[PDB]
């Protein structure tokens, strides 16, 4: 009937950085986590506001789908009323967060000889970040009051670094690739609703 | 505006997250090298260690511009202080150069110097494995005598002008770092500041050193004439009953152990020491039953088990298919996690030992891992070892052979076997912290300058025969440079890490032994099956360099300054028996006696 695209979101092949998280919204599903939720392939399974139980039981007017990657103990990170470089600078989780974070080391595909440095994160910013907001400009962190004039130099420092995920990488410094998924419910007919 | 530490604490979150992947790279690329030795290897691994060094550098030069008066939280202030540190890049190109190129020669021509005697000038070895098997199982005369004077005159006498403008360069380096020698800034590990109560100065350190040390007089007194005693049998005309002991009879090239000498002093000949290899190879295991046994012991006491890239990585067995592979037993902390061991790991005893120590370096290394990049080693030169040595202890007992199956249960320790132990036991412990605390005194009062360096030879074998009891065989004029005969004194290695590492593993165990409720003397304490003692040493270990070593030390201990009585109660029944045993002799070295005349 209302089959949901989940292969998209979970089974995907690139996986866009925790400084530019990529954000799916998914609606109009007759959707089933169990499926992933009794498939004993993830890492971390947590869910806040809801029970982590069948779920069968609950209409939705969105779900939103943050997929993106960290290392392992970063995953603690993505908590409600949490701090640190992911959580402060990275990605925000309000303290109302109606959903649950999905993670599972990816030292086979996101890790390679060498060092795979295609996944950046954000590590200085001014101030926090809103809830749920993402923020791309790379425009450099000023520390003192010297400027930049647009060049790093004296206590002036580039907002992106990079993850250095190699394939030995223990696994606190693993790769892990973590979806976290939020369901709305305002004011809509709820066009997401499970069996 | 922001303030200093605000600043700081951002030019530490950039240092950190580059560091991080800079130091992995080159331990990475150090890993490939050793395990498998190639000429491209050795490429990469230059490359890489060439990056990681540049980067360091100018990162510590960025470090400077913040001065840590102006800085007040202590968790960023140590940070800052580890980087600030300049080393060599405070001298000009010219001699930061001069410098680097003379501590090459010296460490280039320790590794090729050969040695060769007369009545056979085609017998010209080096000295491993030629002078080191020589001065490890000989037991003539003659033939140690020679290959002792030989590397020491054709290695040393080729090191003592190097050493001498080394010794100048490094005191400029020093000065220039705003310290008062290069004693002082080897000392300046053990400084603490920034906390009060627990502050120790680089002065401190060298009253503690000689305090202690005055303590274990009588025990090393007592052993040193047992050994004498018991010397003469294998020496009739060769050792005086009142003197000191030759140096080139001590079991290696320069006496630092005496374990080598075992088998020339042990007190029941006819009762054998407690050997597994042979119960371990009739029980098939194999390396990796080795290390899972360890894993066993360490869990046993309350430590984690080792991560999986540990079974999957580490080069635990030797590959002999092409790979001229140097295993020197060694645990690697390659950066981000993956902690592995390089160990060609045999079926025998010695290696049932030597992987718990090992492994105690990796579970040292698993705690401090949440501190700072900065923060990630230990509270001070003698704490890694010591929790090493302190995991070999507890396994090598027979309580431990017995439990895990390798001994029989229908089994006693006889109060002979207690002695046999003990014995070996002080001699490689005991016979080491003389040894120790002399040379790395010397190199002090060198550095300083209460020596010249027309009496560099002289003081050297004057605190030689006034503090270890050891005296040279032939006299060495002020050309010869024995001091540098050592590979920490030629390759320019702090010696004093050895000596205050061997006295706070017995703080340890005692006091891990007090939480064990262990009832008996302090040799069987086996502290196996005891989550107290394993979590009271893992609330020190997690702490890494956060917070001044004496602290650190004070939170298992109990004790802020280096206390000997735990050492010299572990060796009491073999004090008592050699204070029995030293009833027709003397106790005690004339430094008068010269084995030459
Ligand atoms: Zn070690």
């Amino acid at each position: 009937t209302n089959l949901c695209p989940f292969g998209e979101v979970f089974n995907a092949t690139r996986f866009a950085s925790v400084y530019a998280w990529n954000r799916k919204r998914i609606s109009n599903c007759v959707a089933d986590y169990s499926v992933l939720y009794n498939s004993a392939s993830f890492s971390t399974f947590k869910c806040y506001g809801v029970s982590p139980t069948k779920l069968n039981d609950l209409c939705f007017t969105n779900v939103y789908a943050d997929s993106f990657v960290i290392r392992g103990d970063e995953v603690r990170q993505i908590a409600p009323g949490q701090t640190g470089k992911i959580a402060d600078y990275n990605y925000k989780l309000p303290d109302d967060f109606t959903g649950c974070v999905i993670a599972w080391n990816s030292n086979n595909l996101d890790s390679k000889v060498g060092g795979n440095y295609n996944y950046l994160y954000r590590l200085f910013r001014k101030s926090n970040l809103k809830p749920f907001e993402r923020d791309i400009s790379t425009e450099i962190y000023q520390a003192g009051s010297t400027p930049c004039n647009g060049v790093e130099g004296f206590n002036c420092y580039f907002p992106l670094q990079s993850y250095g995920f190699q394939p030995t990488n223990g696994v606190g410094y693993q790769p892990y690739r973590v979806v976290v998924l939020s369901f709305e419910l305002l004011h809509a007919p709820a066009t997401v609703c499970g069996p | 505006q922001s303030t200093t530490e605000e600043l700081a604490k951002t030019f530490l979150e950039k240092f950190n997250h580059e560091a991080e992947e800079l130091s992995y790279q080159s331990s990475l690329a150090s890993w490939n090298y050793n395990t498998n030795i190639t000429d491209e290897n050795v490429q990469k691994m230059n490359e890489a260690g060439a990056k990681w060094s540049a980067f360091y550098e100018e990162q510590s030069k960025l470090a400077k511009t913040y001065p840590l008066a102006e800085i007040h939280n202590t968790t960023v202030k140590r940070q800052l202080q580890a980087l600030q540190q300049s080393g060599s890049s405070v001298l000009s190109a010219d001699k930061s150069q001069r410098l680097n190129t003379i501590l090459n020669a010296m460490s280039t021509i320790y590794s090729t110097g050969k040695a060769c005697n007369p009545n056979n000038p085609q017998e010209c070895l080096l000295l491993e494995p030629g002078l080191d098997d020589i001065m490890e199982n000989s037991k003539d005369y003659n033939e140690r005598l020679w290959a002792w004077e030989g590397w020491r005159a054709e290695v040393g006498k080729q090191l003592r002008p190097l050493y001498e403008e080394y010794v100048a360069l490094k005191n400029e380096m020093a000065r220039a770092n705003n310290y008062e020698d290069y004693g002082d800034y080897w000392r300046g590990d053990y400084e603490e500041e920034w906390t009060d109560g627990y502050n120790y100065s680089r002065s401190q350190l060298i009253k503690d050193v000689e305090h202690t040390f005055t303590q274990i007089k009588p025990l090393y007194q007592h052993l040193h004439a047992y050994v004498r005693a018991k010397l003469m049998d294998t020496y009739p005309s060769r050792i005086s009953p009142t003197g000191c002991l030759p140096a080139h009879l001590l079991g290696d090239m320069w006496g630092r152990f005496w374990t080598n000498l075992y088998p020339l002093t042990v007190p029941f000949g006819q009762k054998p020491n407690i050997d597994v290899t042979d119960a371990m190879v009739n029980q098939s295991w194999d390396a990796r039953r080795i290390f899972k046994e360890a894993e066993k012991f360490f869990v046993s006491v309350g430590l984690p088990n080792m991560t999986q890239g540990f079974w999957e990585n580490s080069m635990l067995t030797e590959p002999g298919d092409s790979r001229k592979v140097v295993c020197h037993p060694t645990a690697w902390d390659l950066g981000k996690g993956d902690f592995r061991i390089k160990m060609c790991t045999k079926v025998t005893m010695d290696d049932f030992l030597t992987a718990h120590h090992e492994m105690g370096h990796i579970q040292y290394d698993m705690a401090y891992a949440v501190q700072p990049f900065l923060l990630r080693n230990g509270a001070n030169e003698g704490f890694h070892e010591a929790v090493g040595e302190i995991m070999s202890l507890s396994a090598a007992t027979p309580n431990h052979l017995k439990t895990i199956g390798l001994l029989s249960p229908g089994f006693s320790e006889d109060s002979e076997t207690e002695i046999n132990f003990l014995l070996k036991q002080a001699l490689t412990i005991v016979g080491t912290l003389p040894f120790t605390y002399m040379l790395e005194k010397w190199r002090w009062m060198v550095f300083k300058g209460e020596i010249p360096k027309e009496q560099w030879m002289q003081k050297w074998w004057e605190m030689k025969r006034e503090i270890v009891g050891v005296v040279e065989p032939v006299p060495h004029d002020e050309t010869y440079c024995d001091p540098a005969s050592l590979f920490h004194v030629a390759n320019d290695y702090s010696f004093i890490r050895y000596y205050t590492r061997t006295i706070y593993q017995f703080q340890f165990q005692e006091a891990l032994c007090r939480i064990a409720k262990h009832e008996g003397p302090l040799h069987k304490c086996d502290i196996s099956n005891s989550s107290e003692a394993g979590k009271k040493l893992l609330q020190m270990l997690t702490l890494g360099k956060s917070k001044p070593w004496t602290l650190a030390l004070e939170h298992v201990v109990g004790e802020k300054k280096m206390n000997v009585t735990p050492l010299l109660k572990y060796f009491e029944p073999l004090f008592t028996w050699l204070k029995e045993q030293n009833r027709n002799s003397f106790v005690g070295w004339n430094t008068d006696w010269r084995p030459y005349a």
